[PDB]
């Protein structure tokens, strides 16, 4: 058949595309609000309508094992960090000698040690004896008798800025001109493979940066059952997200109350520390629910048996060893960083056939590394009053042993630290398409000289 | 009827060509969700260094949305049609190009994969049409001027 | 006679339509007072930070311009006339829009009073200017085409 | 035969009126050496400032590159030619302008000798294009409407 | 024994000397799409209407 070639442009096809997309947070007056690091200076107020366009027919393919928005999630969070600390007072004069003692007479199990040290006064050739609170984690011996902090050798210790203020606040990430992210709204998505209900969407819902090891806290749930997603799942080395449908409640708190010093270091830079203990020596401590705990577990096993065997035994351990950020749960509530010991939650076995709460013991420190940079450290400054906090358990994040014997008996221990596990267990329903306008078709037009 | 941005992704050929004014606006005028770029009132110093860090990434995004919707604007008046978002080439369809005939492609294929198949050949069926209207400007119109 | 920019805003609506191309020349190529931005060799160190900062403003000013050009330019190609800076739709002027008679209008008001009274039905007259556009592109012309 | 971008800067008016689209596409879309300005996944800090004082200068080129475009293309529009790469106007070659006849000038001069000769009056060529449309496009197209 | 006025609180930065602060007249423009309207009636007390 004689045709000829028309030229359309607006044609809605697509192809897959990398690209940097848009902080967009949420936005109001702010008027007294104290400039807050995750946005401010990032982000721009949010489309107040998001539009779901749901397509017929369309059947695309995801991945959330190859996504670029969870690789570039953890490099804005470096980022948003990295900036907002360049201003901070660095703690240069606190490496000095400290002549420490016990707070308490007699010793059950301490916690507190209460020092000594010079301080300069507001004329810059006088010194005066200052004194503060440390925590034994944040202390360490040189040879009555005398300490210093843990790492003079390497690090400039930065105190964080006291008018910043560190707390999760919903990111919608947002496509500019020219591109689209398109959303899964299968219920069975295991993370790979063709979605048959697609639909395109401006900016996704507000995601909470919270960074947390081994539990996933204030998360978005499943949708009708417990969902098991891995990538290789008989491989080892590979991490398994679970993903719950109801939320498992949690209770924190710092049950001693403290106040706060204002030892100066310069004109216009002071230092805040730990004063007093207004009160009683108590531990910080979590409470976990028993009866909600062993009947979610009562679903993990149920569907961890689809992937291995019915009439397999499934036992859970609780850790083999590392650092405090990968042996325990990691917070961050209130302004202070919280280490809980979680060994009374990952123990007990499964066979295959009402208000007593789970304690749990916990620790504090206040200069933390977070990812580990050389040289780098960071600083807390106290909190005056006891800190309170709730939260809902949305997951974990488990591994799986596996040496060769032939023994029946899974064991699934949990997994700490990559944050990459955080963003892409949220994250796995999106991808990022360009739009492609022009195109061509035969038809009879013939331009008619 | 206007189902909004896409909607007619998984349509025929025929019921999509219904909607291509809908591309096309929202492939520039989806910018205005960018204006906000020109931000409150800020405050002082700590971190007056983030407000412009954060400020080309951006307008990196701004301009390349602009500069790569002007290239694919010019080539339609490199064919002989600007302006118009149908038009009508007289570039005779090779038969080796594609297949069945006319008919099918209208009523039972959705434009994604009718760009699948005619994406091998597209920057030989692009290479004629800037020459059946060279062909036109050049000598046609000059010589239908003075004759 | 040309009074340079907006010197027609007093003028009748028959009177300051002789003047229609100042007001697009100088609503984009003023910006040749902006093309100053590549500034004079600049000295070493101390404010190199000042420089980079009052760049941005400088050039946010310049992309706004241009990306809000752009979007009124493409919409006269969505009603048909692209380039024509007068353009005629073949829309029926329906009489609840507006009033007196065709002949008070050009005579003796202005485009600024002129614009109040039409601005709050401006949303219904763009929406029959696509409509009476699309039924000639893809029915009449292609029907004429092979008829 | 296309020999690349300014090949055709020796050859005749006659001869290097064949290339118009080279010099067209190149003077804008020249600019995908430009777009790997987004660059590699960046380290750390030290030298963070580095980046963007030399961010500023790698976009400078990007919009002045685009904003003298725009202001070229509208002026066709001001002379009733917006789209096509060669358009005739209908202005009476004034004798005055230049010189000999018609036919030693497309034979055996080249663009550049010959834009040369008629920079001296082009911003009175200019002068008469903008005011042989303007006569067309408000009186004698709304008169034969009308009549 | 005397000290400075501020040592208490404020950070006092020394201008530099290859500096120099003065009078220089400002001209505020505008960008391409806006435009700035000068009245120029002489019994203007601020408000309402300028007729020219
Ligand atoms: C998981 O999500 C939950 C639900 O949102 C979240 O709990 C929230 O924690 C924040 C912690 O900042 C709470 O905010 C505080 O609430 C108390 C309630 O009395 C207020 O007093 C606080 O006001 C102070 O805020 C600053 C603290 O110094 C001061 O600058 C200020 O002047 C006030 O003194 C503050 O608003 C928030 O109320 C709860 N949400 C609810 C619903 O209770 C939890 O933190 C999340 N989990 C994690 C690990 O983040
Ligand atoms: C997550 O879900 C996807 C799809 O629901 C699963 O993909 C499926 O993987 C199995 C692996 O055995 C594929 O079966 C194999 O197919 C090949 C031919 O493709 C055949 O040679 C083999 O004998 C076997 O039948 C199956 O095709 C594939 N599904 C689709 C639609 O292609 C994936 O395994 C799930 N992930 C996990 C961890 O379970
Ligand atoms: C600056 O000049 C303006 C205008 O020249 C002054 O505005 C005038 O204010 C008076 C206030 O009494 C207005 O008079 C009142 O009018 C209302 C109706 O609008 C009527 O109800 C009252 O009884 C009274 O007559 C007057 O209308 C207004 N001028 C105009 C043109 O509206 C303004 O007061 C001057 N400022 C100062 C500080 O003097
Ligand atoms: C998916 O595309 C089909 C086109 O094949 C849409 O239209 C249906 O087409 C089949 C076969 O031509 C008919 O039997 C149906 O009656 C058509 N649908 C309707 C509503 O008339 C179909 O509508 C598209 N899917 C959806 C969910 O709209
Ligand atoms: C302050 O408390 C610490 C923590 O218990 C005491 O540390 C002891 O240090 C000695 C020194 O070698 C060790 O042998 C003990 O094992 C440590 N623990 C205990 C429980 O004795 C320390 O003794 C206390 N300070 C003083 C002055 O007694
Ligand atoms: C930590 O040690 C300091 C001194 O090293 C204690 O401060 C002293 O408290 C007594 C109260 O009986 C006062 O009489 C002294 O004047 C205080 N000394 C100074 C220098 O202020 C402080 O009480 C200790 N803190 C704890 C929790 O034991
Ligand atoms: C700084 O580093 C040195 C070297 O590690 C620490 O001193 C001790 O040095 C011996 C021999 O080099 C090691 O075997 C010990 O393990 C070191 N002790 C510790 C606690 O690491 C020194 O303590 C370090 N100082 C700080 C503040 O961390
Ligand atoms: C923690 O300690 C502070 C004091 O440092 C307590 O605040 C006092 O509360 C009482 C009772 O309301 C008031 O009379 C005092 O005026 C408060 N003092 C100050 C300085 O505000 C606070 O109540 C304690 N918190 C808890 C939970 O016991
Ligand atoms: C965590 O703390 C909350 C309080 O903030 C507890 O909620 C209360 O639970 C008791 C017992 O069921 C009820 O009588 C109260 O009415 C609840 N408070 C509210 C405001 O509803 C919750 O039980 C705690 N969770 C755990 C696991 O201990
Ligand atoms: C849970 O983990 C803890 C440490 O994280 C294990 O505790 C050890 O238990 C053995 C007894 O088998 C003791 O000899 C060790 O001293 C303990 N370690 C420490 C650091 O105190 C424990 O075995 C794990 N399992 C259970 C069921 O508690
Ligand atoms: C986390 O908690 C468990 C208990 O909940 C700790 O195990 C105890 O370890 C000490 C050290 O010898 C023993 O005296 C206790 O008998 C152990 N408890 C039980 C129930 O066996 C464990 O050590 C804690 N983790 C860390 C790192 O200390
Ligand atoms: C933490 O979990 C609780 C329990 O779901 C959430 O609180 C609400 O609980 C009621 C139960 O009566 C549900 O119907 C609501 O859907 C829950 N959400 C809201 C927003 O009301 C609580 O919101 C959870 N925390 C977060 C941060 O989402
Ligand atoms: C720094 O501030 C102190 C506190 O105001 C000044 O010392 C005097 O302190 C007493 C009691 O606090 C006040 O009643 C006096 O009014 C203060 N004197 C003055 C002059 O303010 C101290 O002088 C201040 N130093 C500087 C350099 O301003
Ligand atoms: C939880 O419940 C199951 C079933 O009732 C029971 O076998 C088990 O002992 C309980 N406790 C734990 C720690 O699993
Ligand atoms: C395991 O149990 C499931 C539950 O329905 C069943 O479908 C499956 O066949 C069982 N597999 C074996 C090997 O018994
Ligand atoms: C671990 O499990 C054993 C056996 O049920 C139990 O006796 C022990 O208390 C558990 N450990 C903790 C820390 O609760
Ligand atoms: C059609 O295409 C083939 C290969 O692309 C080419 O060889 C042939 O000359 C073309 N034209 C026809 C058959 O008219
Ligand atoms: C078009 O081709 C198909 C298969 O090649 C054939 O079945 C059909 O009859 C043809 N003619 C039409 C649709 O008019
Ligand atoms: C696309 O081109 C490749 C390379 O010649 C060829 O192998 C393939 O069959 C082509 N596909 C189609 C659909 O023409
Ligand atoms: C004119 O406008 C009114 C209201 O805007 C509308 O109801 C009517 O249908 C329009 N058309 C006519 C009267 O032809
Ligand atoms: C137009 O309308 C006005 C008032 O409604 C009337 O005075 C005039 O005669 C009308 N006709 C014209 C101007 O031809
Ligand atoms: C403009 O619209 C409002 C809302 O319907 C109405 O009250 C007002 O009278 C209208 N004004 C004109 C001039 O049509
Ligand atoms: C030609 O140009 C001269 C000077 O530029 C001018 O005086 C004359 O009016 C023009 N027109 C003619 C001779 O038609
Ligand atoms: C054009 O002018 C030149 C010199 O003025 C003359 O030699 C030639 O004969 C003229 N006519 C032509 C080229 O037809
Ligand atoms: C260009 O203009 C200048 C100024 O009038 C004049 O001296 C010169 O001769 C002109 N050159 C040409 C080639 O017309």
């Amino acid at each position: 058949e004689n045709l000829w070639v028309t030229v359309y442009y607006g044609v809605p096809v697509w192809k897959d595309a990398e690209t940097t997309l848009f902080c967009a947070s949420d936005a109001k007056a702010y008027e007294t609000e104290k400039h807050n690091i995750w946005a401010t200076h990032a982000c721009v107020p949010t489309d107040p309508n998001p539009q779901e366009i749901h397509l017929e027919n369309v059947t695309e393919e995801f991945n959330m094992w190859k996504n670029n928005m969870v690789e570039q999630m953890h490099t804005d969070i470096i980022s948003l960090w990295d900036q907002s600390l360049k201003p901070c007072v660095k703690l240069t004069p606190l490496c000095v000698t400290l002549q420490c003692t016990n707070v308490t007479n007699a010793i059950t199990d301490g916690e507190l040690k209460n020092c000594s040290f010079n301080m300069t006064t507001e004329l810059r050739d006088k010194k005066q004896k200052v004194y503060s609170l440390f925590y034994r984690l944040d202390v360490v011996q040189i040879n009555n008798k005398e300490y210093r902090l843990i790492n003079c050798n390497t690090s400039a210790i930065t105190m964080v800025c006291p008018k910043l203020s560190f707390e999760p606040i919903p990111i919608h990430y947002c496509a500019p001109a020219g591109f689209a992210i398109l959303k899964c709204k299968d219920k069975k998505f295991n993370g790979t493979g063709p979605c048959p209900s697609v639909s395109t969407v401006q900016c996704t819902h507000g995601i909470k940066p919270v960074l947390s090891t081994q539990l996933l806290l204030n998360g978005s749930l499943a949708e009708e059952e417990v969902m098991i997603r891995s990538e290789n799942i008989t491989n080892n080395a590979k991490n398994i997200l679970v993903q719950f449908n109801t939320p498992v409640q949690i209770n924190c708190t710092r049950p001693l109350n403290l106040t706060r010093k204002s030892i100066r270091i310069g004109p216009g830079q002071a230092f805040y520390a730990m004063g007093d203990i207004i009160g009683d020596i108590r531990q910080a401590h979590c409470n976990v629910s028993k009866a909600t705990w062993n009947e979610t577990l009562g679903k993990v096993v149920k569907q961890l048996r689809k992937h291995f065997g019915n009439n397999t035994i499934i036992r859970f351990a609780n850790s083999s060893g590392g650092d405090l950020e990968v042996t325990t749960h990691s917070f961050n509530c209130g302004g202070e960083f919280f280490y809980c010991n979680t060994s009374g939650l990952f123990n007990s076995t499964w066979i295959s056939n009402s208000n007593d709460s789970i304690t749990l013991p916990c620790r504090i420190k206040m200069i933390i590394n977070m990812w580990q940079r050389i040289g780098q450290a960071m600083y807390a400054p106290p909190i005056q009053g006891v800190i309170r906090c709730v939260s809902n358990i949305t997951g974990l994040i488990l591994t799986r042993d596996g040496g060769s014997t032939n023994s029946t008996t899974e064991t699934f221990r949990p997994g700490g630290g990559d944050m990459r596990d955080n963003w892409r267990s949220e994250l796995y329903k999106y991808k990022v398409v360009k739009i492609e306008p022009l195109g061509v078709a035969p038809t009879r037009c013939k331009r008619r000289v | 009827v206007f189902l909004g941005f896409l909607g007619a992704a998984g349509s025929t050929m025929g019921a999509a060509s219904m909607t291509l004014t809908v591309q096309a606006r929202n492939l520039l005028s989806g910018i205005v969700q960018q204006q906000s770029n020109l931000l409150r009132a800020p405050e002082a110093q700590q971190h007056l260094l983030k407000l412009t860090v954060w400020g080309i990434k951006q307008l990196q995004a701004r301009v390349l949305a602009v500069e790569r919707y002007l290239r694919d604007q010019q080539l339609l008046g490199i064919w002989g049609c600007s302006g118009k978002l149908i038009c009508c080439t007289n570039v005779p369809w090779n038969s080796s190009w594609s297949n069945r005939n006319l008919s099918e492609i209208w009523d039972n294929m959705t434009w994604l994969q009718w760009d699948k198949e005619i994406s091998n050949y597209t920057q030989i069926i692009y290479g004629l049409l800037e020459e059946s209207q060279n062909q036109q400007e050049k000598n046609e119109q000059d010589l239908l001027a003075l004759d």
